[PDB]
């Protein structure tokens, strides 16, 4: 007799409901496992639903089980992850095109004149299938690769099928290994598998072999692709040395863009530290040989990805969190002053024979002289960089044009505003520091200006933007630019404390 | 030989709400003074019942007033500020609503940001004097941000 | 009026030459139990709960106002049996180290 | 060039009851301001303890002042209007008894309305100056709601 | 402090593959009381008239002020076991939806 949802419509929902617009910094994994295509990457919103996807026996559900369930001192809770692939060797051409419950068992009736068309190197056209039986869909999956196997073609005559369960889809692979390309095309017979099958309909994955390829080539593409992340992570057996400090120095290419965090032990410390010396945006963990592996390396991205940036008092420190889940590594003195000297992370006890205490201790992160080595001010530059650049974009985006004058700088002085305020009122920027004498010389040297430091001391920060003009490379032609420079002054937290007391 | 002139000054103002993108004032009126404010009052004093001298600091705001030529854009657009009603734009509380922001750059090449504020006061209507002119109309604003902005 | 065991920089009881352990009188007394209950932290005196310093949630942990600290740290130098009231207390906060200092006031 | 002069405005009065149809103002008077007003203050301001700032909403009216030479029939229809008393006659409810509508043109083109108001202030009789000369008679009304239209 | 039965996003019992009705525990329990709270209407609840929302009365008809309206919903919102206070309304009325918003606090 008519329902409610015509006229009122309420969703409500739990708590903690943040809607949330703008760079999100989650984890991404990469990962060896056949089912991920190579090109697309997946984002997920829950544990069920990695769950679902991949299955309890997979690595994949205990890793995202475990970054999940974590809780900030303001409560806070990831609420996101993402996945990529990584082909660590040659692979077969494949398609695949399923993702909604299209498989209820269909195919009786449909024996018929079975005229799939796929389009390989050449134009070839499968022959009558019978599917009226419709007993099991692996069964007319064992049918179907019969009768391509019946072509002979190179690459179809040794073909496969596969149906996976939990997830619904179908998956054609080739023969050869490292070449070829496939494609699917629907016809005009109407009794035809591929409009009811998962390919040559709308969205539908298709993938091109080719040969094996190196880690950082795999993180770069996936990035071509999106790069609405941060702090990447490989996960599966460890890398070797050489393969790590590759993706360093392909990591610190970009400047302030992500963090590497990596898996070690503590006999090999004495080596990465001095092929990763500098190389700005690697995080080292220390991980413990006799138990099991517990992701220790994670810590730092929940750590980051917890963090919530629109409201104020947000920067937070890395030194005191606490992971009951996690085990022990260090219990010493003289070992954690040889992990602080190579420059490691790690999680130290302070006793046992009561309540334990442990946490994870070092907030620093390998880098050179010149760059930011504590993580927050890593973190508060990546942040403060996206903002910047999108300020700038709806800028361009919205004006009709920008005058190579004054008005130009004031328009572009007008729009940064906000995102200044919003920093200083956020905790990424600091007042009342004192500058040492150095220091101001340094800042006099930097910028023209003399007095600039007093300003950095007062507000925190000093801003100046002038425009000139230049040519591109790539065109003899000549255009405007504009030039800005920013000096602030880094956040900090407490690591330390230092205490006295006089009776009189 | 310091040259104090103001020829060639120009202000752009931005509103949160009413103005998102900004305009630009240049037809600055004759008669009455173009820019002017009040004397930064941020310091008190008290004397001690000894006879000594104790000093504090004190909440002070900023007036600035801005006159232009009666019948210009620019007027227009200030008569637009001035007439948007504060009671309206469903926003966000707390944050001063439709705050305003101001940048003001120098013939040297000064440049000057004020923001946390809103416009005051103005006039509604022309008014006509006894020489047969249009008085230039002055308009009011305070702000609570001094952001120390004086670049050469 | 107070009495205690000495114990040396680190927190354990520290014997004379002739093996005697030794009853120190007032006022030293005083700086041993004040410097053990600004170091004795909140959360783990069995018997009575909510008492001690809260280092974890107040100092360490990134705070709004950091009041908070010096009320905890005010309370903790007192509720000794001696001390009378507090003079002085600084709480730094400058560069990395988070900087304290403090003068208190006993009846002798 | 910006031609602000004031020669060829003129104004348009319609009252309540006195006068339903309404007269023009036409002449003008020569030694006080032709029209004048003061500033609108819609808006206010005020201190946190913090030193923060906070900014809300006023209530505001606005005042007009004309001129008219003496002995004028724009002067006598001022009179007769000024001397109008509200205890007369009835109102419909809300609506303030003779609720008095000004029409003002602008030499260009643009122009403007005011409604809701009435007049409060004027001379009773002539004033003589030491020259020898009669003054110019100064009225004073105010508004409660008002509009801008100029496009021409 | 509260317990009900899982209803689906039609106002029916959920069951779930074993076949059990699940009582949910807190909070869970909250969320669905006060959408059912709100969703109820005035002037059907017998044994006990004059609880539920004015729709008919205070929003589809014309209105003057919508005070009233705003008035009705939180009094709705409240009278649940657990709800303790209204944090935020909203009342957005754009275009021809007429938007609502609210954020409530419990004792858990």
């Amino acid at each position: 007799m008519i329902s409610q949802s015509r006229y009122i419509r309420i969703i409500s929902g739990v708590g903690a409901a943040a809607p949330v617009a703008g760079r999100k910094l989650i984890l991404r994994v990469m990962t060896t496992n056949n089912v991920i295509p190579p090109g697309i990457v997946i984002e997920f919103d829950n544990a069920n639903a990695v769950l679902s996807y991949f299955g309890a026996q997979s690595e994949e559900y205990q890793r995202a089980a475990a970054y999940f369930k974590f809780i900030s001192k303001s409560v806070n809770s990831p609420s996101s992850i993402s996945f990529a692939r990584w082909v660590n060797t040659a692979i077969a051409p494949m398609v695949v095109g399923d993702n909604l419950p299209k498989t209820i068992a269909d195919f009786a009736g449909f024996s018929a004149g079975v005229l799939t068309i796929m389009v390989g190197a050449a134009e070839q056209n499968i022959t009558a299938i019978d599917t009226s039986a419709a007993t099991s869909m692996d069964n007319v999956a064992s049918i179907i690769q019969t009768e391509i196997r019946k072509n002979a073609d190179p690459q179809l005559a040794q073909a496969t099928v596969t149906w996976n369960q939990n997830t619904n889809q179908f998956t054609l692979v080739g023969a050869t290994i490292g070449t070829g390309v496939l494609a699917v095309a629907k016809s005009a017979d109407p009794q035809d598998m591929s409009t009811a099958l998962g390919w040559s309909t709308s969205n539908v994955v298709n993938v091109a072999g080719q040969s094996a390829d190196l880690p950082d080539a795999a993180v770069a593409k996936s990035t071509n692709v999106s790069n609405n992340f941060g702090s990447f992570l490989f996960a599966g057996a460890p890398l070797d040395n050489d393969q790590i400090k590759a993706v360093s120095a392909w990591n610190a290419a970009q400047n302030n863009q992500f963090i590497y965090t990596v898996a070690t032990s503590l006999a090999n410390l004495g080596t990465l530290f001095t092929l990763v010396n500098g190389n700005a945006g690697t995080a080292l963990n220390v991980l413990s040989a006799t138990a099991a592996n517990d992701f220790v390396e994670q810590c730092p991205s929940e750590i980051l990805a917890a963090t919530n940036y629109d409201e104020p008092g947000a920067s937070q420190n890395y030194m005191y969190y606490q992971f009951p889940g996690r085990n022990i590594t260090v219990s010493d003195d003289t070992v954690a002053n040889t992990v602080d000297k190579s420059r490691g992370n790690y999680i130290g006890v302070t006793q046992a024979n009561g309540q334990q205490l442990a946490f994870y201790q070092r907030g620093i992160l390998c880098g050179g002289p010149t760059d930011a080595v504590d993580m927050n001010v890593y973190a508060n530059e990546i942040w403060l960089k996206s903002a910047i650049a999108q300020a700038l974009l709806d800028l361009f985006l919205n004006v009709n044009a920008v005058p190579a004058s004054s008005t130009g700088e004031a328009m572009t002085l007008a729009v940064l505003q906000p995102v200044l305020d919003k920093a200083t009122a956020n905790g990424t920027f600091t007042y009342g520091k004192e500058i040492s004498a150095v220091q101001q010389q340094y800042i006099t040297q930097v910028t023209g200006d003399r007095r600039a430091w007093r300003q950095v001391q007062t507000l925190g920060y000093w801003i100046n933007i002038t425009f000139s003009s230049y040519t591109n490379s790539n065109t003899g032609l000549t255009e405007w630019k504009a030039n800005y420079t920013l000096i602030y002054s880094k956040g900090d937290a407490i690591r330390f404390v230092e205490g006295s007391d006089v009776m009189i | 030989m310091i040259n104090v002139s103001g020829f060639g000054t120009g202000i752009v103002i931005v509103s949160a709400s009413s103005f998102p993108m900004g305009f630009s004032l240049s037809k600055f009126a004759d008669d009455e003074s173009p820019i002017s404010s009040k004397e930064l009052e941020p310091f008190g004093y008290e004397m001690l019942y000894d006879g000594g001298l104790f000093a504090f600091d004190k909440a002070a705001p900023l007036e600035v007033s801005v006159s232009v030529i009666a019948g210009s854009e620019d007027d227009i657009n200030l008569r637009i500020l001035l007439n948007s009603k504060k009671g309206s734009f469903r926003f966000l509380p707390g944050i001063i609503p439709d705050m305003t922001t101001l940048v003001a750059t120098l013939p040297d090449g000064g440049r000057t940001v004020l923001s946390n504020g809103t416009i005051l006061k103005g006039p509604a209507i022309d008014t006509i004097q006894n020489t047969g002119r249009r008085k230039g109309n002055t308009y009011t604003f305070v702000f609570g941000s001094y952001l120390g902005a004086q670049t050469a | 009026s107070t009495s205690t065991i000495r114990t040396g920089t680190n927190n354990d009881i520290l014997l004379d030459d002739n093996g005697n352990m030794v009853i120190l009188r007032d006022v030293e007394a005083c700086a041993q139990d004040v410097r053990a209950a600004m170091l004795m932290r909140t959360g783990e005196n069995i018997f009575d709960v909510n008492s001690g310093v809260g280092y974890f949630e107040y100092i360490f942990s990134p705070q709004k106002s950091y009041d908070d600290a010096r009320k905890s740290i005010a309370d903790a130098i007192l509720s000794s049996p001696d001390v009378t009231g507090i003079e002085q207390l600084d709480i730094d906060i400058t560069g990395e180290v988070f900087g304290v200092d403090a003068k208190v006031i006993t009846i002798h």
